[PDB]
C-alpha cells in the first residue's frame, strides 16, 4: 500500500518497526527478514535523533540494533557490514566476559549479550515517490 | 389528537431507552446515572443541574459522580428513578405523560413489590392515562419473531440462554449468568492497569469502555491467539486517550471478551456461554433439541462481537452429536432488540386490552399490573 | 440618595488599588509602603507627613524609607494597614466609608485569623455598613469570564497555575511559585551590579524597577539569544538615570525575565512556568486536558511582556501530545484584572446578599465573613 | 565456607531494607533517592559522590536533590537502581554478590518486562549465583503466618485490603488505594503552610515527615475532636525546626491522618479504609466472611499510629451485623514485616529449589523467574 505498511513509523526515506516483544538479535533478524525489513542501523545523528520518537513508546526499552562486533577485532559493523561513525560506537566497562552486537537503550547505543532477550527494531526503505 | 401511542421506556441498567410506539428505534437513549460535582466548591453563580447526568454527565465526564439507581437492572431507588422518568418525559421525549400510555419494561427477577411501586409512580406522579409493565427479556424475544430456538442473550448486567419452544420459554431450561459487558469493561480496566496504565477512575471508566467496544475482539482459538500474540505485530493497536496519551493495546482485546467463554478469568465458577447453551439444551426433551440447535439466536450488546457466531458454531459443533444440524443467527442491531420488542407490544392495537389502566389501578391497586397481566 | 457602591479596595503587595464597584478600572492606585525621613534632621517649621508613602513617597525617593505591611500580600501589621485604609478612603477616595459597602481582597493562603481581623478594622474603625472579603485570584477569574482553561497568573509576589473546569478551581492541581515580580527586580539590581553599576538603595530599586518594565523582553530562545548577544548592536539601549548618568543595558534585557522560565537563575529549585502548567495539566483528569490546553490564559502584571504568548505556545506544544490543539490567550489589560474582578463581584446587586453585615459582624463576630461566605 | 545465605533485599519506594536471611531485622536501611548538588558551585578539591543519597544525603539535607527511581515502588530507571544495588551490597552490606544467592522483592503489579530486567541486572552486573524475586505483599503475608483473615496493609505508597482464606489471596476481593504515607506527608505540609508556614522544599518535606510520625495521631471521632479543637490546650504541642524556629501544631495533628478515613480531604473520592475493608469482605462469600471479621490484621508503615485499632474496631462494628464477632489485630512492629516475609522466604531451606538460578536465567532467559514461579 502506502509508504509504510501499517504499524510502522516513517521518517523520511525509512520505515521503522518497533517490536512488541523480546527477541534475540539473530532471531529478530530472521523475524525482520520475514517482513523483508532489516534491523535498524543508524547512519546519522539525524536518524539517531529520531530514536527519541521511540521515547513515546512507553519507557525506554533496549532495542537490538544493526551493529555487530567481530569478536577478534571487536570491530563494529552493521548487518550490511559498513562502519558506523564514531558517534554510533559503544561505551566502556572495566572488563568481564561477554559482549555482542549493540542495542539502543533510549538515548544511546549500547552492547549486551545476544543470548539475552531484547526488543528489536527493523528498518526498510519507504516506497520513495517518483513522479 | 385522537389515538394514542405507547411510550416505550426500557429502564436500562446503564442506558435507558425510550420513544414512541411505531418508532423503529428509540428516540432517546441516555446514561442512567446520577451525578453532581464531587468537588463542587463553589462559584459566583450557578445554572447547574444537580444530578441530571444524562447526556451532560457523559460530556461532563471528569467533573461528575455516577450512581446508577438501577445498576442490577433493578430500581434500587425511587427518588432518583423518578428523576430519570421525569427527565425522559419532559426533557428527551418532550411529551406530556398525560397524553399517552406508557410501557415500562422490567428486569427479569423484579420482585412483585417493586412492580406495584413502578406503577404507582406512573399513575401518581406522572399521571399517565395508563401504563403496562413489561419484561425486557420478553420484549427482546418479541422483536426477534421466532417461535422455537435457543437464544443467547447477553446484555450489560446479565446473560441468559433460553430455549424457546412455541413461543413459550421453558423456565426450567433457562440458566442465569452474572457476567456481561458490565464485568467485561471492569476487567478490561484491570488488565490494562497491569501493564502500567492506571484506569481506576469513573472518567477512566468510560475511556476503558470505549476502548473495548471499538478495539476488543473474540478469538478463533483462545490458545492459538495468545501464542500468536507474541509474534503479533497486528495486535499492537494504539488508542489515543482523551488527554493525548496514546496507549498501546495488543492482547487485552481478545483476552477481555474471552471471559464470557471462560469465566474463571474473572473468577466466576460459572460455565462459559457454550457450556450454558449445551446445558439448556439437555434440560429439555431429546425431541425438541434439534430445533434449538438449528435455531440459536444471539442477542444484546454483548453478543455483538464479530467472530462470536463462528466461535459459537465451532464450539457447539464439537459438543454436539455430529448428526445434528447446527445453525447460528445474529440479527444485526440486537442491542436495541429489547426496546424494539417493547415498541412492538406497546403499539399493538389488538392487544390493547392488555394495557393497564387508571381505573384498574384504583380498584385493584398497582398489583393488578403484576397479576393476571403484566 | 440611595443604592450603594461596592468599595473595592484590592490591597496589593506593592500597590493598593481601590475604587467603586461598577467602575471599569481602579480609581486610585498607590504603592503600599510606609516611609518617613530615615535621616530626618529637623528644620525650622514642619508640614511633612510622617509615614504617608503613597504617591508622595515615590517622587520622594531619596528622602523616604519604605515598609511594606503588605509585603507578601499578607497584612503583617494592622496599625500601618489601617493607615493605608484611612488614606485610601479619605485621601484618594475622598469618600466616607460609613456610606458604602466595601469588598476587600486578600491573598491566597490568608489565615482565618487575619480575615477576621480585617473585618474588625473595617467594621470598628471605619464603620462601614457591611463588608465583603474576596480572594484575589477568584476576582481575577471572575473578571475573565472564563469557565474553563488553565491560566497562568503572574503578578508581583506570586505566580500560580490553576486549571479550571466549570468555574471550579480544582484545589489539587494548583501549584504555587515563590517568585514573581519582586524577584525580577532584585535579580535586576544584582545582575546590573555585576557590570559595574551599583543599585543597592531603595531609590535605586525604584530605578531598577523602571528599567525592567520598559527595557526588558523575553527571548524566543535563551540559548539562541545568548549566542546572538555578541553581535547584538540592538541590545545596547541606554537608560538615563535620574541624576543624568547613562548606562548601557541589554544582555540583561532577556536574562532577567528568563528567571520565570528557568528559576535556577534565582537559584530556585522550582520548575518553569511552562513545566508548571504541564504538571498541573497532568494533575487533572485526562479527559479535561484538551480543554485546558486549548484554553490557556495568563493573568497578572508579570504576564504583560510582549512575546510571552508566542513563547508559551511553543514551549507547550513541545510538551504536548502533538495532536492536541494549543491556544494561548492573553487579555490586554490584565494587571487590573484582579481589581476588575473586585468590581464585578462587588457590583453584583443580585449577589448582594453575600455582602457581610455589621449585624452578622456583631452577632457572628468577624468570623461570619470567613465561614460560609467570603 | 559452605552453606549459604539468601541476600534479602527490599527495594522500597522510599527505603531499601537489606540483610541476610534468618535475620530478625534488616541490617541496613537507607533512603532510596539519588542526590547531587543542585547548586554545585565547584570548589577546590572534590571527594564527593555524585548522587549517593542513602544516609549521607539525609544529613546533607539542605544541599542536595532527591530522586526516587523507585518512585511508586516500580523501578522506572535501571541505572539509578543499578547504583542503588551497588551501594547496597558493597557499601552497606559489605558483602559480595558472587558469594550469596539473593532474593529481590517487587511491587504488586509489576510488569513482567521489568521482572526480566531486574533478573537481568543482578546476574549480569552483580554476578550473583542465583536470585529470587518475590512479591512484597506475599512476603508480608508470609510474615504474619496467618493463613486467613483480612489484613489492612498500609505502607508508604499504597494501601490494600487483602482478604486471605487458606493461604490464598483472592484477587477479586482486594482493592487498592492510591493514598498512602507519601500523600500524608505532602498533605501535612500543605495544611501547615496553611496557617503560618511554608514547607515547600525537599528538606522541609523531611522536616514535616519528622513531624508526621511523632506528631500524628488518629482521632476517636473526627467530628468531636474538631469541637474539642477550640477548647483544647493539649493540641497546641510544639516542634522546633532545624533552624531556630519553634512552630506550633495541634489541630492538624489529627487532621492529617484523617485522610485515611476520609480520602476526600486529599481530593480522593475513594471510600475510606473502613469502607474499603467492608466492600472487600462483601466481595467474598458470606460463609467465609466471619473469618475476616474475626481476623483483621494491620500491616505496614501507615498502620502504626496508636489507637487505629480501636477506631478500626469501632467503624467495622458499626458496619457489621450485630451478631458478628469483630477483632482487630495489629502486630507490634509491622513496618518490617515486609522484609520479614522475605527473610523467611529466602531463608526457607526446604523451599530452596524455589530460588532462580544462573542456568535458568541462561537457558530460559530471565523470564523463568516470572514464569511458573517467582
Ligand atoms: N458493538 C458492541 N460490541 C461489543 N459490546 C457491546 C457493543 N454494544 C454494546 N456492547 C456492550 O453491551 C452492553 C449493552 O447491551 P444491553 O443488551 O443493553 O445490556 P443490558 O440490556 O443488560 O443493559 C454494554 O454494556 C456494552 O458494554
Ligand atoms: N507592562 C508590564 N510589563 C512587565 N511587567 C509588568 C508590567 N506591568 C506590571 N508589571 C509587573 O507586575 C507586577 C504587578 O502585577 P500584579 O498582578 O499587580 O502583581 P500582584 O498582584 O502580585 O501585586 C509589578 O511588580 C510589575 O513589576
Ligand atoms: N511509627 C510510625 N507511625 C506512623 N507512620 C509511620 C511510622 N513508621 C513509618 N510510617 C510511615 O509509613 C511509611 C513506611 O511504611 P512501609 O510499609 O515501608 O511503606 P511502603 O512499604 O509502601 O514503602 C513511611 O512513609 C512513613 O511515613
Ligand atoms: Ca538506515
Amino acid at each position: 500500500c502506502s509508504p509504510c505498511p501499517h504499524n510502522w513509523i516513517q521518517n523520511g526515506k525509512s520505515c521503522y518497526y518497533v517490536f512488541e516483544r523480546w527477541e534475540m538479535w539473530n532471531i529478530s533478524k530472521k523475524s525482520c527478514l520475514k517482513e523483508g525489513a532489516s534491523l535498524f542501523q543508524i547512519d546519522s545523528k539525524e536518524e539517531m535523533e529520531f530514536i527519541s520518537s521511540i521515547g513515546k513508546l512507553k519507557g525506554g526499552n533496549k532495542y537490538w540494533v544493526g551493529v555487530f562486533q567481530d569478536g577478534i577485532s571487536g570491530s563494529w559493523f552493521w548487518e550490511d557490514g559498513s562502519s558506523p561513525l564514531s558517534d554510533l560506537l559503544p561505551a566502556e566497562r572495566q572488563r568481564s566476559a561477554g559482549q555482542i552486537c549493540g542495542y539502543l537503550k533510549d538515548s544511546t547505543l549500547i552492547s549486551d549479550k545476544c543470548d539475552s532477550w531484547k526488543y528489536f527494531i527493523c528498518e526498510k526503505k519507504a516506497f520513495g515517490s517518483c513522479i | 389528537d385522537d389515538d394514542i401511542a405507547a411510550l416505550v421506556v426500557d429502564n436500562g441498567s446503564g442506558m435507558c431507552k425510550a420513544g414512541f410506539a411505531g418508532d423503529d428505534a428509540p428516540r432517546a437513549v441516555f446514561p442512567s446515572i446520577v451525578g453532581r460535582p464531587r468537588h463542587q466548591g463553589v462559584m459566583v453563580g450557578m445554572g447547574q443541574k444537580d444530578s441530571y447526568v444524562g447526556d451532560e454527565a457523559q460530556s461532563k465526564r471528569g467533573i461528575l459522580t455516577l450512581k446508577y439507581p438501577i445498576e442490577h437492572g433493578i430500581v434500587t431507588n425511587w427518588d432518583d428513578m423518578e428523576k430519570i422518568w421525569h427527565h425522559t418525559f419532559y426533557n428527551e421525549l418532550r411529551v406530556a405523560p398525560e397524553e399517552h400510555p406508557v410501557l415500562l419494561t422490567e428486569a427479569p427477577l423484579n420482585p412483585k413489590a417493586n412492580r406495584e411501586k413502578m406503577t404507582q409512580i406512573m399513575f401518581e406522579t406522572f399521571n399517565t392515562p395508563a401504563m403496562y409493565v413489561a419484561i425486557q427479556a420478553v420484549l427482546s424475544l418479541y422483536a426477534s419473531g421466532r417461535t422455537t430456538g435457543i437464544v443467547m442473550d447477553s446484555g450489560d448486567g446479565v446473560t441468559h440462554t433460553v430455549p424457546i419452544y412455541e413461543g413459550y420459554a421453558l423456565p426450567h431450561a433457562i440458566l442465569r449468568l452474572d457476567l456481561a459487558g458490565r464485568d467485561l469493561t471492569d476487567y478490561l480496566m484491570k488488565i490494562l492497569t497491569e501493564r502500567g496504565y492506571s484506569f481506576t477512575t469513573t472518567a477512566e471508566r468510560e475511556i476503558v469502555r470505549d476502548i473495548k467496544e471499538k478495539l476488543c475482539y473474540v478469538a478463533l482459538d483462545f490458545e492459538q491467539e495468545m501464542a500468536t500474540a507474541a509474534s503479533s505485530s497486528s495486535l499492537e493497536k494504539s488508542y489515543e486517550l482523551p488527554d493525548g496519551q496514546v496507549i498501546t493495546i495488543g492482547n487485552e482485546r481478545f483476552r477481555c471478551p474471552e471471559a464470557l467463554f471462560q469465566p474463571s478469568f474473572l473468577g466466576m465458577e460459572s460455565c462459559g456461554i457454550h457450556e450454558t447453551t449445551f446445558n439448556s439444551i439437555m434440560k429439555c426433551d431429546v425431541d425438541i433439541r434439534k430445533d434449538l440447535y438449528a435455531n440459536t439466536v444471539l442477542s444484546g450488546g454483548t453478543t455483538m462481537y464479530p467472530g462470536i457466531a463462528d466461535r459459537m458454531q465451532k464450539e457447539i459443533t464439537a459438543l454436539a452429536p455430529s448428526t445434528m444440524k447446527i445453525k447460528i443467527i445474529a440479527p444485526p442491531e440486537r442491542k436495541y432488540s429489547v426496546w424494539i420488542g417493547g415498541s412492538i407490544l406497546a403499539s399493538l392495537s389488538t392487544f390493547q386490552q392488555m394495557w393497564i389502566s387508571k381505573q384498574e389501578y384504583d380498584e385493584s391497586g398497582p398489583s393488578i399490573v403484576h397479576r393476571k397481566c403484566f
